[PDB]
This record gives structure tokens, sequence and C-alpha cells, in this order.
């Protein structure tokens, strides 16, 4: 064909099928789906569905607040760095023999969200009980919308497929109980949260509120000056989100002494190294708190490494990796006649013009 | 008991 | 039109620097106004029905004809359509996507990254499956922006 740069791979036309991607026992081929969706490609709209509503109803059977052992990896944020999400996986472990727990915000930013949630929603349905996934707050209606999700799945998918995530992310579970010692969340503490027994009462299954413990959870950050602070405030209002709290050093020792508990692990914020540690509990010796961020070059601007969290019987292996290639999207999602048409008929209208004068 | 931490990169 | 064909003479006469009776792209960028524009060479192209390089008087009318305030949707669609399908077959296909954006883009993006998003609009917008966009295809994925509105010139 008249196709100029060769060298540059052609997405396949061919939507899977629901026997490519699902087997005669009801599994999901996890390898035909990578290989496929690091092309491009994309499934049959009955096909993405499925996936989606069968890993919303194994989520709307788990807690609130999970209970997860040790080892396994912990990872922060992705969204939509589905190309990276493949490095990911061969950092921390094959899912097949890898106990998983990512910490929310799959989607929006990146342009391969729906992606991202295809193969972990996949994922999930093939490894019910060792891969787990938690609400961050772009897991819902009100930031899809505003950010690029949205419109992602109506030009890749369609509104119904939007729609089925909104009802997935209701069903994701708020927090997890790792190994008896750490809480994973993905933002932080509430001060309506003073045991684990607040997070188990939780209705979960809604759009996240504008304020309260489920909008806590998900959206609140440490203090900046965390662990050397001069305001005696355990929870001031979050007035970068617009929305909870940014908590204090002493906040977090006060809920991990009560609770029992050596840490809290959080993702969130976006950190240089992927990992932040921060400080140290006096009573264990161990950071209060740790924030871990699995998005390497964060918005292709970043250029920060990314990390997951290896936890194993008395050690924190913390692994950074670097970004790997993407294939290149407009904003918005939008085709090339959309963008360049408005400038073509401004400059033949003003060729015209000129000739004509 | 205070658990060790290791970071290392993959790249 | 009579004394519009006429009107446009005097111009057409005013550019034929040479007096040969049609007009090349070395006269039309003889304009200053012309010649930052990148579309230039596409609109000669298309006003150069038979081909020889130059704009002779009946092109030229037929041409400017396009952009008549008469002129419904569905034609200044076609003139857009035109404007991508360089060799005139009727179909738009990805390496003329692709030369058609790059005259307009420059330096903007790389090769790797323009031919990405060709691609993809070609698979989006490729009912038929045959890797080319139809005056039909085309008209479905542009049919909501009334660029037509803007396509008008005081002839
Ligand atoms: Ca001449
Ligand atoms: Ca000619
Ligand atoms: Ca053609
Ligand atoms: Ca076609
Ligand atoms: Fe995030
Ligand atoms: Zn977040």
């Amino acid at each position: 064909t008249d196709r100029v740069v060769k060298a540059v791979p052609f997405p396949p036309s061919h939507r899977l099928t629901a026997k490519e991607v699902f087997d005669n026992d009801g599994k999901p081929r996890v390898d035909i789906l990578k290989a496929h969706l690091m092309k491009e490609g994309r499934l049959e709209e009955s096909v993405a569905l499925r996936i989606i509503t069968e890993g919303a109803s194994i989520l709307r059977q788990e807690k609130n607040l999970l209970d997860i052992d040790a080892p396994v990896t912990v990872c922060g944020d992705i969204h939509g760095q589905f190309f990276d999400l493949m490095k990911l996986f061969e950092v921390g472990g094959s899912p097949a023999n890898t106990r998983y727990l990512f910490l929310g915000d799959y989607v929006d930013r990146g342009y391969f969200s729906i992606e991202c949630v295809l193969y972990l929603w996949a994922l999930k349905i093939l490894y019910p009980k060792t891969l787990f996934l938690l609400r961050g707050n772009h897991e819902c209606r009100h930031l899809t919308e505003y950010f690029t999700f949205k419109q992602e799945c109506k030009i890749k998918y369609s509104e119904r497929v939007y729609d089925a995530c909104m009802d997935a992310f209701d069903c994701l579970p708020l927090a997890a109980l790792m190994n008896q010692q750490f809480l994973c969340v993905h933002g932080g503490l509430s001060p309506e949260i003073n045991t684990l027994d607040d997070i188990r009462k939780l209705d979960r299954f809604k759009e996240p509120p504008a304020y309260g413990p489920m909008c806590d959870i998900l959206w609140s950050d440490p203090l900046e000056d965390f662990g050397n602070e001069k305001t005696q405030e355990h929870f001031t209002h979050n007035t970068v989100r617009g929305c909870s709290y940014f908590y204090s050093y002493p906040a977090v020792c006060e809920f991990l002494q009560h609770n029992n508990l050596l840490s809290i692990l959080r993702a969130h914020e976006a950190q240089d190294a992927g990992y932040r540690m921060y400080r140290k509990s006096q009573t264990t010796g161990f950071p209060s708190l740790i924030t871990i961020f699995s998005a390497p070059n964060y918005l292709d601007v970043y250029n920060n490494k990314a990390a997951v969290l290896k936890y194993e019987n008395n050690v924190m292996n913390i692994r950074q990796f670097n970004c790997s290639p993407h294939p290149y999207w407009l904003p918005n999602f939008m085709d090339v006649f959309t963008w360049s048409l408005p400038f073509v008929g401004e400059k033949v209208t003003e060729m015209l013009v000129n000739v004509l004068n | 008991e205070p658990i060790a931490i290791i970071i290392t990169d993959t790249e | 039109d009579a004394d519009e064909i006429k009107r446009l003479g005097k111009r057409f006469k005013k550019l034929d620097l040479d007096n040969s009776g049609s007009l090349s792209v070395e006269e039309f960028m003889s304009l200053p106004e012309l010649q930052q524009n990148p579309l230039v060479q596409r609109v000669i192209d298309i006003f150069d029905t038979d081909g020889n390089g130059e704009v002779d008087f009946k092109e030229f009318i037929e041409g400017v004809s396009q952009f008549s305030v008469k002129g419904d949707k569905e034609q200044k669609l076609r003139f857009a359509f035109r404007i991508y399908d360089m060799d005139k077959d009727g179909y738009i296909s990805n390496g003329e996507l692709f030369q058609v954006l790059k005259m307009m883009v420059g330096n903007n993006l790389k090769d790797t990254q323009l031919q990405q998003i060709v691609d993809k609009t070609i698979i989006n917008a490729d009912k038929d499956g045959d890797g080319r966009i139809s005056f039909e295809e085309f008209c479905a994925v542009v049919g909501g922006l009334d660029i037509h509105k803007k396509m008008v010139v005081d002839v």
C-alpha cells in the first residue's frame, strides 16, 4: 500500500471474540489478551462487557477491608499507562505465582486506561484469590467525566462500556490489612476512622461522597511537613485536593498504636524515586507511612522512576523501574480529520480571499 | 525484629 | 454568472504574469499572503483538473464556484475530501492522509507519531474494512463539524 512510515506497526482491525478471549472452562486467556492489547487491538464490545461485569461480580463479594497474606507485591498508581503496566508485571512477578495488591488510580491521564482495566479485570477473574484491587479517587464518575476515561470509552468502545465500568468501580474494596501489620489504602486516614471496624461498617457501593470517611480513605494526604510538624493539628482541611484532609505524624502514630499496626502503605502522590518512606515510628523503628507510585515518567514529563513493594517475611524489597515506549494519541482521542479540518477550512478560504482580492 | 528495607533497580 | 466571470477574468489576467493564459504555482506564490499557507499546493492541484500543473481559466472558474454562498453542505464536504484525496480516485488512503497532514503539521510531530494517529483514524472510520476512507465514511466522521459554513467567498 502507499503507507509512508512502514517501520511503524499497524493496529489489528480484527476485534477479539468471546471464544478467542474465554476458553470453554470460563477462564480468560490473559496471554492472548496481553498480546492483542499491546498492539492497540480492541475486543468485541460484548466481550469487554463480559470481562467488566464478571470482574465486578467477584469484587462485589469481597469485604470493604481485605485480609491479605505475605508475600505480596503492592503497587500504586497506574493511570492508564498500559505499557508500563506490562513492565510492572515483569518487575513484580507473574500473577500465576505472585500475590498482587493494587492501590487504585488505574484510569485517567494515560491514554490506555480501558486496556489497563480490561487486563486487570481479566486477571482478577483468572486469579480471584491472589490478585487484589482497591478503589482510588479516580475510580468514580465525577473524575472520569472531567479527565479522559469517559471520552476514552466513547471513542474506543461506547458509553455502555463506560457505565459498566462505573458499576464495577463501585464494587472495589476500600482497604486491605496486609500480613496483619499494614493498612493499605489509596489516600490515607480520616478523623472518623479510629479502628479497622470503622472501615468494615461503610457502605462502599456508591459514588464516593464529597466528604466523610469513604472520601477520606481515597483522597487524604500526609502533611507536606509530615514528621516535622509545628501544627499540633492531626487533620487539617486539604486545600490542594479541595476535599478531605492532610494528616500529621502524630495522627498516624495514634492510629497505628491504637490498632496494633506497623505502618500505613498508600499511593496517591507522585514520587521521583517511585516511593517515599516517612518518619519512623519510635515504638518500632519502621517508617510510619510509605507512599508507593507505579507510573514511571508520569504524564510523559515527570521523568520519575516507578516502584512496587515486594513484601516478604522480614523484608520490604522496593523495586524501581523506568518507563517503556507507547503509541501516540492526540488530546482527547481526537481523530486527524476533526483535528485538521477546521484549519483546512480556514486556510483554503483565506487563500481564495487573497487570490480574489 | 525491625524489618529491613532493600531498594534495588530493575529497569 | 455573467459579470461574475468577467470580474474573475480581471483578477485572472492580473495574476497571469507571463500572459500565458494559465496560472503557474510560481504565479500564485507571487502573492505574499499565500507564501506561508501550506494548503496552496493542494488547492492548485485540485483546481488543475487536467493534471498539467497549471490552472487555466475554465479550471479557475469552476474551482472558485465551489465556494459560493448557494453551495450546499454536501458540496463543501466534497471539496474538503478532495484536499485529502491526493490522487483523485475517490478514496483517502493511509499514505495520502499522512502526506496531507504532514504539510500542515510540519515538524510538530515526529513521523512515527503522525503515522500512528493516521492509522487509528482510518481503523476507527473504515466501516467497510478496505483500509481506505470513502466519501461516505468521511461524511460520517466529520458530519457534525459544520465546516461547510466556514468555506465561503464572495466571488
Ligand atoms: Ca502564466
Ligand atoms: Ca490545468
Ligand atoms: Ca486516493
Ligand atoms: Ca473504507
Ligand atoms: Fe493518581
Ligand atoms: Zn489518587
